[PDB]
């Protein structure tokens, strides 16, 4: 295909290449319709600055740089791949995915104290809470929450997402936002900033931490040492360093389309009235008329140390949708002798 | 030849921020005229407690 | 641009 | 028990309002408080007397009060409903007084009704006027919103809303009542106001 | 082929 | 149409009322719209309109007894307890005597110490916390 | 050769 | 003993809310302390009477109060509870006073309840008004979650707690209630929160 | 056709070319009769400034681009354009939609100090109001309102909306008016000021969120720093920030275009008279005598979260138009011994 | 009417106006058909 | 053909 | 090719 | 071709 790559020299050549690269690659393969979770596996590989890359197993197969420019400051990677849009997979039968965006703290305040940037988490979790609404292909976004997700309490992050109707609940905490100085008697000073994140994914189903990445990179500081920058302005985005932490989002948003998109989506039982009972799964999460659902007896029990564990009865209950709403759906049980068996909180998954 | 600029009256950069206007109650959902964010204390001091 | 408007540019000692 | 005799309609409420005014004609039991003075002295002026300024009006007969009156639900316009008045001076006596215009604000800072009449007190300092304030405007309800209404028992329990919800089930049919806590049952009604007024009508005289 | 290079939303900016 | 405002709020008597109207004149003639509000359908015509008022303000119906209500003047002293109040049975100790469970109990236990007639007053913010009230305590 | 994304898992 | 009688349910608790009150219409046993003149001066400003700076109000039936109230669990917006009113500085005597409005506010600093009404004393400086507060904010609740209820004893004890323990199987049926200390009790209970309020109504009242 | 395309340049000549492009497809589909719903579709496949653009499966098929000026300072673009008036589609057999006009609001005061555009939400909604009820094809406004919408209150969006009888309720929030200074040494400064914006779209009839998009621009601020600019007077709105926010709400109409117009138009039951209902939608929103509508029974709960749910029960009740009035319509029910079943807030949709 | 509670008066000593603070608890109670003037 | 150019009510300026 | 705009659903 | 001015409607 014909893609573009764009992206800032910091401190090395071969960085800036690898980051057009893989923007160029991440432009293709969106193009094509190929799913971008196994993206995420393909950068390592791509470590070597070789001008011809070799695959197996994956919708590339041969990777071609044609032009490599330095226009402006910024790498500009031309390029020419051949994409595989596979139409199976573990990915494309299943319905979207609801994920809550939660608290992104700023560990410590005193780094974040040249610019001001204290609301830096907060206007990124708008950030991450926004590309994966209208970039990711499996995820829905719920909106963000105030509440602070953590491992030690599985009740309340299972009370959270049942409050905001959340499959799973994502927030992390910023750990590094230092700057150092390099100093050339030809020109100013230049100061590389630093962002490191540590991001944690919980399930909401039963408070189990089902993802953990860092996320750490580097770019210049363009404004000055004494201003002030607003993190909600076009003027701290548009920087270096905006373009760093969009990035950043990037990689996470790939990084969760890397793991979570495969598990198998397990919609919640809503309520019953009788021999129909509602789907929290809509028309926009991908749910269509006439599909079949295999019903599962949820019971998830903090153990004897207070650990979160899951148990799931099987069922003979298999359910057929409906009527179809935007954000619901209605489900008929094929079994009615066995309705009354089910209760609100069970979870569901679609017959394949 | 002066070497200075002089500051200029009404900068942005030093000029009052104008409160933000607070939303309306909407009494009709709750029968009542009871807002947590317009009730007034008979008997608070009225410190400065917000922008403006 | 990196100067912001309503603050402004922030930006013989040998 | 009668439903109505121990819960109350959620939406269905009760306002509070409040205002400060003067009361004259008493028998030389009025105040000399500086407060007291200038609002008499903006009163004057409202009716075209201004006195010089400094000037002590030497008032005897005339108090500041404080003005309550609760506004109950579906109040009207031109309704009249009790206020009492409690004197905040140091006026000895509100025997035999008159409630001079006061405006009563809601929460919201609003009037919503205007008090005035004669003061009936038995504490000397405190008395009831029972039809003082006239309801000027009224207070929006969520009554007849939704496809439910909720009863709030006034004494919380589990086994009183279970019995209150079968009691209705009972009356009416199946699945009508249910408890959602120790404190509300929702009954289904009708959407159309008139029949939720003849709805409730039937069930709140339920035993 | 050849891709586009249409843009879209902003995330922030 | 015209409407009638209770002086007296209550669903029963709103709904009487329009059940009075209603068979006086005939079927859809009155609604009651809240508690305290009945709409009945009048002429146009003002002189009509007075006639027409004339006949339906004399009207005669049963309002109904309302919530229960114990109505408590705390600076005179008087308790008037309404219909439909019950007090729950319970073991009331006051001063040195014991008494068990309207009012006339209670004002014997009054008596049977010293004590004040208004010492009640504050016999029955004990058995409204103990639940031992059906219906609402009001201070005025 | 490419790690191959995770595959389909329940619960 | 009902089980009712001799346990809570977890997570079904109360709440204090606390606020600072003028009692006015006092014959003549008020204060004339600081803090009331500044509070009483405030609260004229809040009506349009703003007195000249160093003015002193001479106020005698005005006194400054401390207001407390317990907020019962299921407390729905409208409801009325019961407030303590305690005077903080010289008044002699509360008798035939009434509340003014006072905002209570919680352990986080939030407004949830409004209390005025007519003060009931018997020590003179503590009276109680009936209905004081109303509730004007709910407070969230856990009870509807989980896949089981704890009961909290009263009085802690191992052999209590086994047989209550016991007493729920009985009734119910195998495994379905366990003793996890000397206190709490757990009981499987449905998920759905009208058929929890149904079954709850049914253990409460064991023996 | 023959249409002019006038942008005024802010910062590239590519966006200022396509923003006249954008206009004179936009007047030219106008003029044409054509939908205005899917031209927000076509506008991503414009970003190339290819002489000549192909496309499949529209009303529009080729696009050639003869004439690019640049008098005045801003890109005049005439192009020659082949529409296809479809008579058929999804949104031309719909009653109009009526929307209203939340609360858009600025959520930092700080960025709105330079000017003292402080009302600048509040007369936005005015032009949003404006652009929805003399622009749209499938919209009438029935006015603005103070309040705000929020997704944690669905059943104040229902309470609201019933008030002002509003199918749908729009609301935003401003989140950046900022601004930077680019300065040359032979002229003055230039201010180029932000303007984003989250618009957000709520159902009245169940408090749901059916619409979510972020709009994000950029214009000179030509005005003088410390000068005071009205948000009501022409001197702000025929400025290149007032042009951007206009081009902005013509953005935002083409995208709830986009998005609602080929929902079904539910109209609500309004009074029962025996067996005459009365329907909300009249002869303004495209009611013709003689159409036949099929009754819903419409009854939405808040689940046990307090998440809004939808459900409709299927009637065998179908309506007839009978008289009709300017702004409501009288319907006869054609099936006289189930009237009694018709409730007031039951919907209806025109049979086709 | 009255008659009772002027009874009701007169059994304790308490004085013949007493009788209006007993009305506005009526009053309150909802025990009265008809509107209470003060004048 | 020919589209025209008449111009229409300004939205707010 | 340009997709296409949303189609006609209900509720 | 211009538009034509409303018709005749009643209420």
């Amino acid at each position: 295909y014909e893609v573009t790559g764009v992206a800032t020299i910091v401190s090395s050549e071969e960085t800036a290449r690898l980051h057009a690269l893989e923007d160029a690659l991440f432009k293709a393969v969106n193009f094509s319709g190929a799913d971008i979770g196994s993206i995420s596996n393909l950068m390592p590989l791509l470590e070597e600055s070789r001008n011809e890359y070799q695959f197996t197993n994956h919708e590339v197969r041969y990777i071609l740089v044609e032009s490599e420019r330095k226009r402006r400051g910024k790498v500009e990677v031309k390029i020419r791949v051949d994409i595989y849009p596979s139409a199976t997979g573990c990915h494309t039968d299943q319905y979207k995915k609801t994920i809550l965006v939660g608290n992104i703290e700023v560990a410590s305040p005193q780094q974040a104290v040249m610019g001001q940037i204290y609301q830096v988490g907060d206007d990124f979790s708008r950030v991450v809470n926004r590309q994966l609404d209208q970039t990711s292909r499996s995820f829905v976004s719920v909106g963000t929450t105030d509440y602070s997700i953590s491992s030690n309490y599985p009740a309340r992050t299972q009370m959270i997402a049942q409050d905001n109707g959340a499959q799973y609940i994502i927030g992390g905490v910023i750990t590094d936002l230092t700057a150092t100085v390099e100093s050339q008697l030809l020109q100013d000073d230049i100061i590389n900033r630093q962002f490191a994140l540590e991001m944690k994914v919980f399930d909401g189903k039963t408070g189990h931490e089902v993802f953990n990445k860092a996320y750490r990179e580097v770019a210049r500081w363009p404004f000055a040492k004494t201003s002030q920058v607003d993190t909600r302005s076009a003027r701290f985005w548009a920087s270096t360093y905006g373009e760093m932490m969009l990035r950043v989002s990037r990689n996470i948003m790939l990084d969760l389309e890397s793991e979570l998109s495969c598990k198998i989506t397990l919609p919640e039982v809503v309520a019953v009235f009788g021999n129909t009972v509602t789907m929290d799964l809509g028309r926009m999460h991908g749910v269509k008329e006439g599909d079949k659902l295999q019903l599962w007896h949820t019971a998830s029990f903090i153990d004897q140390n207070g650990l979160p564990r899951n148990k799931v009865s099987q069922s003979e209950i298999t359910l057929t949708v409906s009527r179809i709403y935007e954000h619901e759906a209605e489900l008929t049980i094929d079994q009615p002798n066995l309705a009354s068996s089910v209760q609100i909180g069970d979870v569901m998954n679609k017959i394949l | 030849l002066r070497g200075r600029s002089d500051p200029v009256a009404g900068d942005p950069a030093w000029a009052p921020i104008h409160p933000k206007k607070k939303p309306e109650h909407y009494a009709a959902a709750t029968g009542s005229l009871f807002s947590a964010e317009h009730i007034t204390d008979l008997y608070d001091d009225s410190k400065p407690r917000g922008i403006g | 641009t990196v100067v912001d408007a309503v603050e402004g540019d922030k930006s013989v000692d040998t | 028990a009668r439903i109505k005799d121990v819960a109350q309609v959620a939406g269905v409420r009760s306002n509070q309002l409040v205002g400060y005014g003067l009361v004259s004609g008493l028998p030389g039991t009025g105040e000399a408080n500086p407060f007291t003075e200038q609002s008499f002295a903006a009163m004057l002026q409202n009716f075209g007397i201004q006195m010089p300024p400094g000037t002590k009006p030497k008032i005897k007969n005339v108090a500041a009060v404080m003005v309550t009156a609760e506004l109950p639900p579906f109040s009207k316009p031109g309704q009249q409903v009790d206020v009492t008045v409690s004197s905040i001076g140091s006026a000895k006596s509100l025997r035999g007084g008159t409630l001079l215009q006061t405006f009563l604000k809601g929460l919201d800072g609003q009037v919503y009704a205007v008090a005035q009449g004669n003061l009936v007190v038995s504490n000397p300092t405190v008395g009831l006027i029972s039809s003082g304030a006239t309801v000027e405007r009224e207070i929006p309800n969520p009554f007849g919103r939704g496809d439910y209404i909720t009863f709030n028992l006034l004494e919380s329990d589990f086994t009183t809303a279970q019995r209150m919800a079968d009691a209705v089930n009972n009356f009416l049919g199946p699945q009508m009542a249910s408890a959602v806590d120790a404190t509300s049952v929702r009954v289904r009604a009708p959407r159309d106001v008139s029949q939720r007024v003849a709805f409730l009508s039937a069930i709140e005289n339920l035993e | 082929c050849a891709m586009l290079e249409p843009i879209e939303t902003d995330e922030v900016t | 149409y015209i409407t009638f405002n209770l002086l007296e709020s209550d669903f029963t008597t709103a709904q009487r009322m329009a059940d009075a109207v209603n068979n006086f004149l005939g079927p859809q003639m009155a609604s009651a719209v809240d508690a305290t509000s009945v709409r009945v359908r009048a002429p146009r015509d003002v002189s009509q309109r007075v006639a027409f008022l004339s006949a339906i303000e004399n009207l005669e119906f049963d309002p109904a007894d309302g919530a229960a209500k114990i109505i408590v003047n705390s600076r005179t002293g008087t308790i008037v307890v309404g219909k439909h109040v019950r007090l729950k049975p319970a073991a009331v100790t006051h001063g040195g005597m014991t008494v068990a469970i309207t009012l006339d109990d209670l004002v014997r236990a009054v008596n049977q110490v010293g004590a004040a007639p208004s010492d009640l007053m504050a016999i029955l913010q004990a058995l409204k916390q103990a639940g031992a009230i059906e219906g609402q305590l009001i201070i005025i | 050769q490419v790690p191959e994304k995770r595959q389909q898992t329940l619960f």
